[PDB]
């Protein structure tokens, strides 16, 4: 309840969490045994005033306006794992937890 | 007045979603969490109150109870004990034949379907069954559904997989003393031998009688099997930070450490057991 | 090869800065952790590596020794690898005993006070001498500051604005009426603790809630222990143990302010644990 | 060592943490006690490839190129507190860690 979600039907300007499956034959990624394909999402959309945004750092560099700083982005503000099985660099079948591969949220830094 | 994404436990307004809204305007779809303030207040009284006081103040939640709250698929609303509206998994278990536990793809054993379906919806999303019954040890009596196969990990955990059965039409030596033609190749021979081959080294297997007869690539070491008869070459660049025997029959402090004096020794070791040789 | 901003524990290369450079160009700035890969590789084994190998293998730092190391202002190298260790200068200080730092905590000296600085936290300065204490007796502010204390009786040494821009009244729990929120932050801060804002509007003799007007989602709440009210916006939720001034014992501080909300009678903490 | 510090002088590209200080009175927040003035920071700098990205899902996005992403852009990867000494809403002198008020740390996300 702390990002906004959408989809394809959505009519929505602001920074949100749409969906996207990522396929990693499709990706060259061939070192991967599972899963095949998983849904990573992504962050689209406008960040605008302090709308979605959790750090009150941001606005106080916009107000600021200094030299290069760009306007705040629409970006992940959570991450999660996701668990795969794949060959290491030696070739071995290895079970780990992959962290930061989905994005759970999306907010204005 | 303000449109809100949340109400805070602390009972407060927060993650601004839109400004100059009434409250009918900002809780007119079925959002569970949205939340409204009447107050238009300047930018600093804004910022005040957002970040040295909790939240805007006079929060008030669109959804009072579970009326019109959308809590999209395989959820349902259900009140909670401080009586607020929440969006709970509620999977539909209702087509399910298998009445037993299942092995989720994460290795671990749910006590039914249903379970795993509620651990998908609650905590991971990419859960699914790899195979009906509790995890297993070993491929030994796994049978993988449809034509999936067994293979283990690291630690000797089963999962049922689709091995990459077609390559594409870079040569290299596994630790089996086969020239595979690339790396598809090695992995689709491990894939269907069902545990780990490993690679001994870049390019065609050579019937080398020492490690002077391999040129090792990469800032690699040639490490020898004396149990075995062929060599190996092996990063040795990892640094170390529960006792092993090693097949040496010597005990070294840690697996890390042994893995050094392999590198050291251009002797391959591997665990024979845990705790003193002695 | 690749430069690398930094060698991980596990002694491989993370977080890449530049591909496709010569390791005394990756190694050209006094930048202490920078370090070098050798092999070019195409893009997928690099992610490979990154991602799912604990890094980039054959790692290669740039710095190992303190030559040619710049650690910046107030630091300097030291082998531990070398490392840029917090080095201040405290041959120039006078004061020899413990202070308090700005961030509330005693330090045992002020070259302490500064390594913290340089080391943890970038804003920390001493605020006054000696331990920092509780109440603002026989705290002695230095220069045009002067003493208040927090919600925990903590004293600070600050500089209270004196100066307010001369419609929007309040009133203080003190009974008083100030032209402005400036005034009474200004008279709060010469008090050396909180008044509080009672109400908006001037002060009246109120003889119950019935003679005090709300506004904004406020509700009267009597203290019957001075005979003044107060507006409290009560729209808190409560997600150790307490004494109420009623002689009460509540759950928890808020469900306190939850039954002083709902019954209208102001309501303070006694003290921590049932009564 | 997670990131790069920069100053006017840099001629430094990619995306780098630079010095900033915020005035809170310039600001015209009135309710702060103390600090009155303090070190924010801010981040500024292109993001190309995969530098500087600790996030896996980051380039998995580039890749797919959804309607919408945007490319990754600079962005604090790590926040800091600072301790403050302020009038709350009701008057009273509190004194709080406020979060997320420094960055020590930018990245492409």
């Amino acid at each position: 309840d702390f990002g906004l979600d959408c989809d394809e039907h959505s009519t929505e300007s602001r920074c949100c969490r749409y969906p996207l499956t990522v396929d990693f034959e499709a990706f060259g990624w061939d070192w991967i045994i599972a899963p095949k394909r998983y849904k990573a999402n992504y962050c689209s959309g406008e960040c605008e005033f302090v709308f979605l945004q959790k750090y009150p750092h941001t606005h106080l560099v916009h107000q600021a306006n200094p030299r290069g700083s760009a306007g705040p982005c629409c970006t992940p503000t959570k991450m999660s794992p996701i668990n795969m099985l794949y060959f290491n660099g030696k070739e071995q079948i290895i079970y780990g937890k992959i962290p930061a591969m989905v994005v759970d949220r999306c907010g204005c830094s | 007045g303000n449109c809100w994404l949340r109400q805070a436990k602390n009972g407060r307004c927060q993650v601004l979603y839109k400004t100059e809204l009434s409250k009918e305007e900002c809780c007119s779809t079925g959002r569970l969490s949205t939340s409204w303030t009447e107050e238009d207040v300047n930018d600093n009284t804004l910022f005040k109150w957002m970040i040295f006081n909790g939240g805007a103040p006079n929060c008030i939640p669109c959804k009072e109870t579970c009326e019109n709250v959308d809590c999209g698929p395989g959820k349902k609303c259900r009140m909670n004990k401080k009586n607020k509206p929440r969006c709970v998994c509620a999977p539909d278990c209702s087509n399910i034949t298998w009445k037993g536990p299942v092995c989720g793809l994460d290795g671990k054993t749910y006590r039914n379907e249903c379970a795993l379906l509620k651990a998908r919806c609650k905590e991971q999303p990419e859960l699914e069954v790899q195979y009906q019954g509790r995890c297993k040890k070993t491929c030994r009596d796994v049978f993988c559904p449809g034509s999936s196969t067994c293979v283990v990990d690291q630690t000797n955990n089963a999962y049922c997989v689709t091995c990459n059965r077609i390559c594409p039409e870079q040569y290299l030596c596994g630790n089996d003393g086969v020239t595979y033609s690339s790396a598809c190749h090695l992995r689709k021979a491990t894939c269907l031998l069902g545990r780990s081959i490993g690679l001994a080294y870049e390019g065609k297997c050579i019937k080398a009688k020492s490690c002077e007869d391999i040129q090792c690539t990469g800032g690699k070491k040639c490490l020898w099997d004396f149990k075995v008869g062929r060599g190996r070459c092996s990063l040795c660049d990892e640094l170390c930070p529960e006792p092993v025997c090693a097949s040496d029959n010597a005990t070294y402090a840690s697996e890390c450490a042994m893995k050094e004096a392999a590198c050291s020794s251009g002797v391959l070791l591997e665990v024979k057991h845990s705790g003193s040789c002695n």
